[PDB]
């Protein structure tokens, strides 16, 4: 505590301030390029521009209002603007700027020439325990300082972590994140990443992170879903089971707080019991996980991304009247 | 009918049944044949009937599967009949020291004497029907535990055969095959030894009454110890498991690349790895064996303390007479003898067996597969709204089919895209989840994949039919099948084996079809019959039976070919599992053109193992003077004593053999340490004899051999031999000093000793040759057994649509029989052996008990005492002979394997070159010539496809060649051939990749620099190619470096010859394994890097050759030359 603690209080106090005070329309599509698409991502267009003023590289996150209002996702996505606009911590890479036009609306994010960590575990198939570990610590990091905030991210896929130049992981994907305090009974995302009280369709608490994370690591080092099924509702009902099969490479020690992580009692998941992430912190998969020097991120890194300059894509992929302006009224 | 059955009451407690047997064993080789012919009541189908009657009454009886209540009502009449006579032998074993407690006052002992000799044959004959009635009971049971699940084989839910692991059925049948039988003499065992302690704390209490408990608690805290030594032994036996896989699979994947290794001259290299990996598990394997020693000695060491402690209390107390205290000894050993043998044996055959019972009880209560009820009567067969998941996915779109009864349908689409499911669901292989299917019943299919039993052709054509002259001619004349009949040897009743690779793919596919073609039924379930054969064989086979005769029946062929896809009845072609047309072929032609056309046991042998490792006979010798001192010692104190109450106490000390004649804690550590360095050095011997033998003796044996080689011997030479020969030896030891102090006691005994040794002796000998004939011919034949249970699992489906199961069910349990025959015999023949053995045990110790009699008080009662107590030593004894005798083989295949003969500029002529695989075989070449022009490449042309791996290997001499090599001016003879070949860069089809670390794997001599090989490898396009691997070069290669790409390990096998520096580099297949972007690489970095090397790219096409300078044209027997392609196209190819 002491230090960390002091520091924790200081950013649940500025969050609300920055909060209170959210910009809008912030630029103009007029101080940019169109150099490549860097993807698609959920039902929007990802494309990597450069700043016509500065030169720095900067992404752009372009999305028809049209999709919003007719995929029923409109207030998520303003959550997703404030929080993103409010958001101060390292582990991530910020929001820049806010663009509104009369046809879509764009954000300005980083430049990220790491790439997502998917691709990079597809290639490689299984990480190293210590580099799983070496992610991990960041992941418990985040998801810590999330809950020094009370919001829940009600989102987790591999694809949506990238690495940084440094090597950290860089989050995104703000777009389900929402600051509500309590319990909701909102159900959406991806089914492996669903947990049982989601699929219960109950009020639905910060408490499945836990399990999410859990999720993370266990695929990150076994590289494939510990649950998996050919349908959905098998796969709904596997997640209700609660039931999967180490692998045989798993550490006991690993394995079993995976157990207490993937507990199917939602009061006795690991991380919601009573002391927050210090029983998570204690734990001997972290024996060796500095999280407070973690916060300079001076560790050395289990790989680098081979950075080849900025406007290089060689780890992104090579592909290729507003709608109810009434309901965009703080973009 | 059988011998057996023609069996007096003394000739069966004789047990003489096998006296003829014996009697053409021991002069004669053993003969297959000539077995007496199975019993009566051991007939598979009858007991099965039984067991299968009672396991249909349980199973409607109550709402437990209780199995085990069942098979007690078909066996524990016998079973406590058997108990019977076994408990009441136990008890006149046990009380019979006893009856000793009288001689020791010495007139009246002679009445006694006899008494004890009568004694002897009435246990005898207690003892010996009593194991050949439990384990025949055993074996009678065992048949029917095989019979019931072999039924429920063809019971089985396909649904979850797809997941039920074949390797766990298989595990199942072979880890009772031989345990669960013999697991029944220690049955009763529970029932006797409870009631032998209760008779031994009787004895103890009359003799003391006051020091009972005492030895008791010492005896429990050693069972205690010895039971808690196991799990220590095993965890490490669990521990070594793991390295041991690791290396076994190191040395398969050796054994796969045998041939890259000897080219790339990796041996030392190689063995040096082996044995590095080896060494830890070698150290795992001497502190398991260390732990194993301690606990066997164990039970030899206790006999001291056991008497010790009980007779100490109450010799403090007041004085004893020797006589109760020989006769406490002797209760002592029995006690200790059951308590810490017979109660952990029996607990672990009962936990056994009831842990597989409830196994069994589990695996035959799975869902099985319900059979459609119909062959009643219909018109026209048709389908509505068919939709099903063939494990969510519909296999099928709501999809309907009304197929008229004489219609030919088909359907067309992606090869077993669910189409394949369809006709498995309407064979009724498969319940749809939705709709109704209605058909005849009655109709045969055709998988895909052949299923061909072994059997003549006119059982393939049978299967269970009779001899149909005009429909078989039909067949073989219209299935393309008479010409290929012809084509067999006898041509009529070649009698397949097993394999089947007596013919082709397309003369299965042709099996198929006849097989279909052979009974008429209401439709002929086709699944692409022509999918092996040429078109122009497919229109004659569907012009004369496939679309002649059968087609005017019912008929509905799965094909997707265009022009019979036109004249079929009616088409369904389905994409993503969901059909996007269908019906009748006009209206389908017509309704959608553009889809239309797009779509369409020596003793020389026991002295080399011996003479391995000359610490053995060091040990051996120190060993057997420490046992001649102990014995003379002994001696002298027996003369000195016989010729102060602690001086009666010593007596003690020679009252128990086993502590008398213990092998010294300080002196059997070595000997087990000795084993395992010769077994160690024999590993290492072997290893490098392997590396050196030549090629030709090493493909004549079969490359899985050289994996059984060390797979499963070296494991036995490690774990079995050692215990086995350690064990043989104390208790010989123990026994012969036994003899010798009774010798000391009178001047009589070796007189007749020495010929009861010597006809035990003869004896063993003469039963050595019938149990080892036995042997064998009992483990050859069980292999038929699961060869027909792997035939029935490959053909399920087609014996499910076949329907004839009754035949497959008469060849199990013919086969069953005949291994139930030999089982049966070499059990009797053991019994015979043990009976006998017994006999001549009791013979000598009834003389040795006259001639005492006839006859110093302690004398006598030691002499008594050790004569009480020899019989267990001496089974024992004769058991771990016939262990020798068993273990001994390995060491014989062992020392056979390693007795084997070792292998033995640019510019280059070659000239009178032969060559063939074996010694005289085919001959490569006739005196063929050729010339190596400097730093320019030969193109191998001419007779390409013909085979040119041969003339590949021939260029480093891999085959059994001799000619002329003379390259650089130096020859192929002066150089050694480590040497001489290394100046050849090898380019095998198929990369030969060490599993481990980029470093290893890439040098394995390590005599490089790392950062030349970082160098060369940029230089060989491997830098990038290595970014991507975990770190940066330490990813070890697992699974064979799975993660490298063909490309990639074609381009890591010439950076690594490259890094060898060779003179020449004949290439082989490039473009044939490389893709695209891969072959183009290649060709760039082989043309830039490689352009100063004598290169020979072979290539089955001229065109990928055809940028070659030279040119080496081949033809059959003679490789001719032509230097330019002006005459080369024109001649050779033209």
């Amino acid at each position: 505590q002491e230090s960390v603690k002091e520091f924790l209080a200081k950013a649940k106090e500025d969050f609300l301030k920055k909060w209170e005070n959210p910009a809008q329309n912030t630029a103009h599509l007029d101080q940019f390029e169109r150099i490549k698409t860097l993807g698609t991502g959920s039902f929007g267009r990802v494309m990597l521009v450069k700043h016509m003023e500065t030169g720095n590289h900067y992404a752009m996150k372009i999305l028809d209002k049209q999709k919003v209002v007719k995929l029923k996702q409109i207030e998520h996505t303003l959550n997703e603007k404030r929080i993103l606009q409010a958001v101060n911590f390292p582990f991530l890479v910020k929001l820049e700027f806010s663009f509104k036009d009369n046809s879509n609306l764009y954000m300005v994010m980083e430049y990220v020439p790491g790439g997502e960590m998917f691709s990079h575990l597809r290639r490689i198939g299984r990480f190293s325990e210590p580099h799983a570990r070496f992610y991990a610590a960041q992941i418990v990091l985040t998801f810590e300082y999330l809950h020094s905030l009370d919001l829940i991210y009600r989102d987790l896929k591999p694809e949506n972590l990238l690495i940084d130049q440094q090597g950290y992981i860089q989050v995104t994907d703000f777009g389900f994140a929402k600051r509500v305090k309590g319990r909701t009974w909102t159900l959406c995302g991806t089914p492996e990443y669903l947990a049982p009280e989601i699929i219960l369709s109950k009020g639905y608490n910060k408490a499945v992170d836990w399990w999410a994370l859990g999720v993370l690591i266990y695929e990150m080092a076994a590289g494939y879903p510990p649950f998996f099924a050919d349908q959905p509702i098998q796969i709904y009902e596997k997640i209700v089971s609660g039931k999967v099969r180490f692998p045989s490479h798993f550490s006991s020690d690993l394995k079993d707080l995976l157990r207490n992580l993937l507990q199917v009692d939602l009061t006795k998941r690991f991380g919601n019991l009573k002391n927050g992430v210090n029983d998570i912190k204690n734990h001997k998969w972290f024996a060796t996980t500095d999280w407070i020097a973690i916060y300079q991120r001076k560790v050395e890194a289990p790989f680098i991304p081979k950075f080849k300059g900025p406007g290089d894509t060689s780890n992104f992929d090579d592909y290729e009247n507003e709608k109810c302006g009434k309901e965009f009224s703080e973009f | 009918r059988s011998p057996l059955e023609k069996a007096s009451v003394v000739s069966k407690l004789f047990f003489s049944w096998t006296r003829p047997i014996l009697r053409k064993g021991y002069r004669q080789r053993l003969e297959l044949s000539d077995i007496y012919q199975i019993p009566s009541v051991d007939s598979a189908d009858n007991l099965s009937e039984k067991l299968e009657r009672e396991w249909d009454r349980e199973l409607a009886s109550k709402k437990n599967p209780k199995l085990i209540n069942a098979l007690r009502r078909c066996f524990f009449w016998r079973f406590m009949f058997y108990g019977i006579f076994l408990y009441l032998g136990e008890v006149t074993k046990a009380v019979q020291p006893l009856l000793l407690g009288r001689i020791i006052a010495s007139s009246i002992a002679i009445y006694l004497g006899i008494g004890l000799c009568l004694l002897f044959i009435v246990r005898t004959l207690l003892l010996h029907p009593a194991i050949f009635g439990l384990h025949h009971i055993g074996m009678q049971m065992r048949i029917a535990m095989f019979s019931l699940i072999y039924k429920k084989t063809l019971k089985l839910s396909s649904r979850v055969l797809d997941k039920i692991s074949i390797g766990q059925l298989v595990s199942l049948l072979s880890n009772n095959l031989n345990k669960f039988d013999e697991g029944l003499a220690l049955a009763h065992f529970v029932w006797i030894a409870p009631l032998q302690v209760a008779l031994l704390m009787g004895l103890i209490w009359e003799l003391l009454q006051a020091s009972a408990f005492c030895g008791l608690g010492f005896l429990i805290v050693l069972a205690l110890f010895q039971a808690g030594l196991g799990r220590m032994m095993m965890k490490y036996r669990d521990q070594r498991a793991g390295k041991i896989s690791e290396r076994l699979v190191i040395t398969s994947e050796m054994i796969e690349n045998i041939q890259s290794v000897k080219a790339y001259c990796w041996e030392e290299a190689m063995e040096k790895m082996i044995e590095n990996l080896r060494q830890t598990e070698l150290k795992l394997t001497r502190k398991a064996a260390y732990v194993r020693y301690f606990n066997s000695s164990a039970f030899f060491f206790s006999g001291f303390f056991v008497v010790f402690l009980s007779v100490l209390p109450y010799a403090l107390i007041k004085g004893i007479i020797l006589r109760k205290i020989f006769t406490t000894i002797s209760f002592c050993i029995v006690l200790r003898m059951a308590v810490t043998r017979q109660f952990p044996w029996a607990v672990q055959t009962w936990y056994d067996s009831l842990g597989a019972i409830n196994k069994i009880q589990d695996f035959l209560q799975k869902q099985e597969y319900k059979t459609l009820e119909y062959n009643l009567t219909t018109t026209e067969v048709v389908m509505e709204n068919v939709t099903a998941f063939w494990e969510g996915t519909p296999v099928l779109k709501d999809i309907n089919f009304k197929i008229e009864r004489g219609q030919l349908l088909a359907v067309a689409g992606s090869t077993g895209a669910g189409k394949t499911s369809l006709l498995m669901v309407i064979m009724g292989e498969l319940e749809p989840s939705e709709g109704k299917i209605k058909h005849s019943g009655r109709i045969s299919f055709c998988s895909q994949f052949s299923w061909i039993m072994p059997g003549t052709i006119k059982e393939n054509i049978i299967f269970g039919v009779s001899y149909d002259e005009y429909r078989y001619r039909s067949v073989i004349k219209a299935c393309q099948l008479e010409e290929d009949i012809s084509k067999f040897a006898e041509k009529d009743n070649i009698v397949l084996g097993e394999g089947g690779i007596t013919l082709s793919g397309g003369q299965r596919a042709r099996i198929s079809l006849a097989r279909a073609v052979y009974k008429d039924a209401d439709l002929y379930l086709l699944d692409s019959p022509f999918g092996y054969l040429d078109v122009l064989t497919e229109k004659e086979i569907f012009e004369s039976c496939v679309c002649k005769l059968m087609a005017n029946k019912t008929r509905i062929l799965v094909t997707s070919k265009m022009e019979h896809l036109k004249k079929a009845d009616k088409i369904l072609i389905l994409h993503e599992g969901s059909s996007y047309f269908y019906g009748t072929f006009s209206e389908l032609q017509n309704l959608q053109p553009d889809f239309s056309s797009k779509l369409m046991t020596t003793w020389n042998t026991y002295l080399r193992y011996i003479t391995v490792h000359k610490s053995l006979i060091f040990v051996l010798i120190w060993c057997l003077v420490i046992f001649l001192a102990e014995v003379a010692a002994s001696l002298v104190v027996l003369w000195l004593l016989g010729n102060t109450s602690s001086y009666y106490v010593f007596y003690i000390y020679v009252g128990v053999a086993d502590t008398l004649l213990a092998m010294g804690f300080f002196r059997g550590l070595p000997l087990v340490h000795t084993l395992i360095t010769v077994s160690k050095i024999l590993h290492h011997k072997m290893l490098h004899s392997v590396l050196q033998a030549p090629m030709s003796t090493l493909n004549t044996l079969k490359a899985g051999g050289i994996l059984n080689r060390f797979s499963k011997d070296i494991a036995i030479l490690d774990d079995l031999l050692p215990l086995t020969i350690f064990d043989f030896i104390q208790l010989l030891l123990i026994v012969i000093g036994a003899i010798a102090v009774v010798a000391v006691l009178q001047p009589y005994i070796f007189v007749a000793t020495v010929p009861v040794i010597v006809a035990f002796i003869m004896l063993r000998a003469y039963f050595l040759q019938t149990s080892q004939q036995l042997k064998q011919l009992e483990s050859e034949g069980r292999s038929p057994i699961f060869t027909h249970l792997v035939t029935s699992l490959k053909g399920l489906w087609t014996l499910r649509a076949f329907g004839r199961q009754p035949y497959f069910e008469t060849l199990f349990h013919k086969a069953l029989n005949l291994h139930t025959a030999n089982w049966f015999l070499y059990l009797s023949t053991l019994r015979w052996f043990q009976m006998r053995i017994e006999m001549i045990f009791v013979i000598f110790f009834i003389a040795v008990t006259f001639i005492s009699i006839l006859t110093g008080e302690g004398r006598v009662g030691i002499i008594l005492t050790l004569a009480m107590n020899i019989m267990s030593t001496l089974q024992w004894a004769v058991n771990s002979s016939i262990d020798v005798d068993s273990l001994m083989r390995s060491v014989s295949r062992v020392f056979k394997f390693i007795d084997m003969p070792t292998e033995g500029g640019g510019q280059m002529t070659v000239k009178d070159l032969t060559a063939k695989y074996t010694e005289g075989g085919n001959a490569i070449l006739e005196n063929i010539s050729f010339s190596i022009s400097p730093g320019q490449r030969v193109g191998l042309l001419g007779r390409t496809g013909s085979g040119k791996s041969t003339l590949l290997s021939a260029f480093l001499r891999l085959l059994n060649t001799e000619g002329e090599i003379q390259i650089d001016g130096v020859s192929w003879d002066s150089i050694t051939l480590q040497q001489w070949r290394k100046a050849f860069g090898v380019i095998p089809q198929k990369v030969f990749i060490f599993s481990g670390t980029f470093r290893k794997n890439l040098d394995p001599y390590e005599q490089w620099s790392d950062q030349e090989i970082w160098k060369v490898a940029d230089e060989v396009g491997l830098r990038s190619v290595i970014e991507q691997f975990p770190g940066k070069l330490d990813f070890v290669l697992v699974d064979g470096g799975c993660v490298l790409s063909h490309g990639h390990k074609q381009l890591m096998c010439l950076a690594r010859s490259v890094l060898s520096k060779a003179k020449i580099l004949l290439l082989d297949e490039p473009s044939a394994h490389l893709d695209p972007v891969t072959y183009q690489i290649i060709r760039r970095t082989l043309k830039q890097a490689f352009a100063d090397c004598t290169v020979i790219l072979c290539e089955h096409r001229i065109e990928a050759m055809l940028e070659c300078q030279q040119f080496l044209v081949i033809e059959e027997n003679k490789v001719r030359q032509y230097d330019s392609i002006q005459k080369l196209l024109n001649e050779r190819s033209l």
